[PDB]
């Protein structure tokens, strides 16, 4: 993706999902023999994804105004937005679509939880 | 599932269980309250009734309901509309004339055109004969009732504490009264109106009567829900707290897990 | 003014400092409201 941010082009990456990445990130380390940490996850399980999600950018215009912007996906279970891996990348991105199986069910879909969904360059990046 | 849901839903319901209660035990006090406007307006039930009787008063009709603005009191309002409806068949042209919301909804989802009056604010303090009266002076005025062949009054009576029955009534305008067959019974002084005035009396009064006894069906199986809410509110307390038991210890075993694991290296 | 009306007027002069109970006095005082209904909507709300 960053080939087109680097070179004055456009690109959007989804990481489908990240959930699953750390999954395999824990398997590594704990085969590694790396004292895990919370979940038995590796103690910068974090980092993981704060470094990964830290390359999608708007550049400036001595380097060509090209951008990468980043959809990760992140997988909950039971609707606990509140689990470890997930309160990580909500702490990364800049700001949340959030959906609801209940509001599936009732007919809104996407299922777009509204009170719960932010995002966070607001307006500035809206059509006027 | 998580120990911070748990807590908040079995919190939650600790409350509701508590208010329910609270409003079971503020049903009793006042239904103490409740038969001193019962047997009080049933006696003055007997006695204003008992002309009428004797004279042998019988008789576009205007219904009005009676119930009130509060819910959580079981099937009160809903069979009451159930028997104005009943009856509406029987003669769709008549106008109503609401007292209390929650009647006023229930008819509204079914006969919107009928209804030409709402009374408000009602199911708060017991029923007194100044809402009565007013109540009567705006269906005179606004309602033009002194012109209806029929009146009829459906309200709720109370049996007993256990169970009530959605009931109706008459009220006579002057035409009816003066020319009821027993009427020349009595010595009444054919001068100024006696029949306009003892029907806009008994228009108040028989209203008074209703409103007392549906009043004391009402808080009566308020009382009975609010039992029942706080024995069910009650029994899911058991079943969450169980559930909040296991999800704690489950949380200690967890966390303990995380750390043996991490100084077995 | 009706005939049950006027006979709120002397009911309640001949309650307007104690003998004035509580439900005495919440004899002459009514929350209620009516508000008038047609085709449904209606002729906004007022006091009895």
């Amino acid at each position: 993706g960053e080939w087109f941010r680097d070179n004055g082009k456009h690109a959007l990456i989804v990481y489908d999902d990240l959930s699953k990445q750390a999954v395999a990130y824990r398997q590594l380390s704990l085969l590694l023999r790396r004292p895990p940490g919370r979940e038995a996850y590796p103690g910068d399980v974090f980092y993981l994804h704060s470094r990964l999600l830290e390359r999608a950018a708007k550049l400036s215009e001595k380097e060509g105004s090209g951008s990468l912007t980043a959809l990760p996906v992140i997988e909950t279970q039971g609707g606990d937005v509140s689990a470890y891996i997930p309160t990580n990348v909500i702490s990364i991105t800049d700001g949340q679509i959030f959906l609801e199986a209940e509001l599936f069910y009732k007919g809104i879909r996407p299922a777009i939880n509204v009170g719960l969904s932010v995002s966070r360059v607001g307006s500035a990046a809206q059509v006027k | 599932a998580t120990l911070k849901e748990v807590e908040m839903r079995l919190k939650s319901i600790k409350n509701i269980e508590k208010i329910t209660k609270t409003m079971k035990i503020v049903a009793s006090t006042r239904l103490s309250k409740a038969e001193k406007a019962k047997i009080s307006a049933k006696k003055m039930d007997e006695a204003e009734q008992l002309f009428y009787k004797n004279a042998e008063t019988k008789n576009k009709e205007l219904i009005v309901a009676i119930t009130s603005d509060k819910g959580l009191c079981g099937s009160i309002h809903s069979q009451l509309a159930k028997a104005v409806r009943r009856h509406l068949n029987d003669q769709p042209n008549a106008d109503i004339v609401t007292i209390g919301d929650k009647i006023k909804m229930q008819l509204l989802r079914t006969h919107p055109n009928n209804i030409k009056l709402s009374i408000n604010g009602i199911g708060k303090d017991a029923p007194t004969f100044q809402e009565s009266a007013l109540i009567a002076d705006k269906l005179l005025s606004v309602m033009k009732a002194g012109t209806y062949p029929k009146i009829s009054i459906f309200y709720n009576d109370p049996v007993s504490s256990l169970s009530f029955e959605p009931s109706e009534k008459p009220i006579f305008n002057a035409k009816t009264i003066e020319q009821s067959p027993s009427f020349g019974k009595f010595e009444i002084d054919t001068d100024a109106n006696v029949p306009r005035d003892l029907f806009e009396y008994t228009l108040a009064n028989q209203m008074l009567t209703a409103m007392a006894q549906g009043y004391a069906a009402e808080i009566s199986a308020r009382r009975n829900a609010m039992d029942n809410a706080s024995k069910n509110a009650g029994d899911m307390i058991n079943r969450y707290s169980i559930l909040y038991n296991r999800t704690r210890q489950a949380v200690i075993t967890n966390e303990l897990v995380d750390t043996i694991t991490g100084a077995s290296s | 003014i009706s005939y049950a009306a006027y006979l709120n007027v002397a009911a309640q002069a001949i309650r307007s400092t104690e003998l004035q109970t509580a439900s005495v006095l919440n004899r002459s005082q009514t929350d209620a409201f009516y508000t008038q209904y047609k085709n449904a909507s209606e002729p906004t709300p007022i006091t009895k």
